[PDB]
């Protein structure tokens, strides 16, 4: 690693340095060093980790939905050559997130929260896969996204509220799953429905604080339900 | 495109 | 180079693909390849160039306004070491323009429009240089900016009309040099003053076509001087 | 922060 010779302190105080400077790169790469440090991460650093490349894998997925687009409207060997090194390039920044859960950030995580937190993020970067993937590793990577999506579910619902913010984000992305990658539109729907019904039913429980978490995740919930019905 | 987090 | 083994042509197409999956970073260097080739650039190839790493180091300053902030604010060494990273990138993109420019695209231009456009393209780079120069390079930075400005301005002036869209952008960053970069606020002033009064008493000469292209960078200093005043 | 083109 060309961060092995930072500290691990350092290595957080420039991700969030990076983050407000909006180098996701750069706090990706920053993140990925602290977690080859070896040691688990708090919910901080978490949050630090999954930002930073849902950045840079979101500006990989944007560009490669415009090339393949384009690629389509055109079906010389351009468009393909570079939507492929693009697709190349994403897959291999979810190769790199799928390490580091790998490698060992899920073996080693305890505690529920930090387990359906790694286990979400492997859905999630299975997911991405799935998007560009064509074939017979196509399917494979569906239900390995699902696997990992529905070992998270359960755990949450076994270990946190229905309010919890990763047990909705978790339910938010599953859904998406769903819908868009598993061609399941009615059980995106149910996810959705059943999880914003049931987090509206213990908001009474939270402070306010927790009240303005909650309900910020419920609102994308409403969001994507009224785009889907 | 729908939301995620 | 890395990009000497594909076709000009196939590069212009894909920064032309870059652009639109808004993947600044592989434009540029798209477009690098294709100076490389050795040949001139057409009108359309030097607007893509330019707006190619206008973007990649528009971001990078960016970036640097923010953690140059936060290291003031701050007066350990990471806020600087960060700083100083992306200072480093910064002026290696500002390098490798200028050596594109010098290598060889200003000395083989000889239609007054390419260089023009080409000396503007030196004077911003070597401005954007000076926003992170301290010391005695840094006079040596400002006065170069200025010649380039300055010549391209004097070729400007003898050999285009005053609402032509690279005059009028040539004089635009001249004017931003004068204020921010050489504390010359009066110059700045009167610059754009100038150009917007000579434009506007042009404008009757322009089809509807020309119009558009004049009066959008017009625009812009009217848009810098009521910020001035 | 002013305009350039
Ligand atoms: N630097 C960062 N980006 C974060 C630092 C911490 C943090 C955690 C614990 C202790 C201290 C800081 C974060 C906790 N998540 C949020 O606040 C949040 C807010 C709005 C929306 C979402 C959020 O998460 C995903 C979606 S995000
Ligand atoms: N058990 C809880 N309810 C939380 C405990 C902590 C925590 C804080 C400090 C230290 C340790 C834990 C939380 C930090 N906030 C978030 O993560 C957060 C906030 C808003 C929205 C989202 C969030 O995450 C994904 C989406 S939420
Ligand atoms: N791909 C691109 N980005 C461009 C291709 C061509 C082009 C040139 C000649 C022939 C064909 C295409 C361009 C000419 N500039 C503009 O239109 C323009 C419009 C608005 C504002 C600005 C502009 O320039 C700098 C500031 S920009
Ligand atoms: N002599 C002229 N007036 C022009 C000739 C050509 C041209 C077109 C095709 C082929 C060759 C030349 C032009 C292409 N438009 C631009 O460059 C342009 C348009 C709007 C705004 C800006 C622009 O540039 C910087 C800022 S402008
Ligand atoms: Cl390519
Ligand atoms: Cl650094
Ligand atoms: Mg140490
Ligand atoms: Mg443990
Ligand atoms: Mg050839
Ligand atoms: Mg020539």
């Amino acid at each position: 690693g060309a961060m092995g010779s930072m500290e691990r302190a350092s290595l957080i105080q420039k991700a969030k340095l990076a983050e407000q400077a909006e180098r996701y790169e750069d706090m990706a790469a920053f993140m990925k060093g602290a977690v080859e440090k070896g040691e688990e991460l708090s919910c901080e650093e978490r949050n630090l980790l999954s930002v930073a490349y849902k950045n840079v894998v979101g500006g990989q997925r944007a560009a490669w939905r415009v090339l393949s687009s384009i690629e389509q409207k055109s079906n010389g060997p351009e468009v393909r050559e570079y939507r492929e090194k693009v697709e190349t390039e994403l897959q291999g920044v979810c190769d790199t997130v799928l390490g580091l859960l790998d490698s060992h950030l899920i073996k080693e995580a305890g505690d529920a929260e930090s387990r359906v937190f790694y286990l979400k993020m492997k859905g999630d970067y299975y997911r991405y896969l799935a998007e560009v993937a064509t074939g017979d590793d196509k399917k494979r990577i569906i239900d390995s996204a699902r696997s990992a999506y529905q070992e998270a579910m359960d755990i949450s619902k076994k270990e946190m509220p229905p309010t919890n913010p990763i047990r909705l984000g978790l339910a938010l992305n599953f859904s998406v799953f769903h819908y868009e990658i598993a061609n399941s539109p009615e059980e995106a729907i149910s996810l959705a429905k059943t999880t914003f019904d049931e987090a509206m039913a213990d908001l009474h429980t939270l402070s306010e604080d927790s009240y303005k978490d909650s309900t910020l995740i419920m609102q994308l919930l409403r969001d994507n339900l009224t785009l889907w019905t | 495109f729908p939301a995620t987090v």
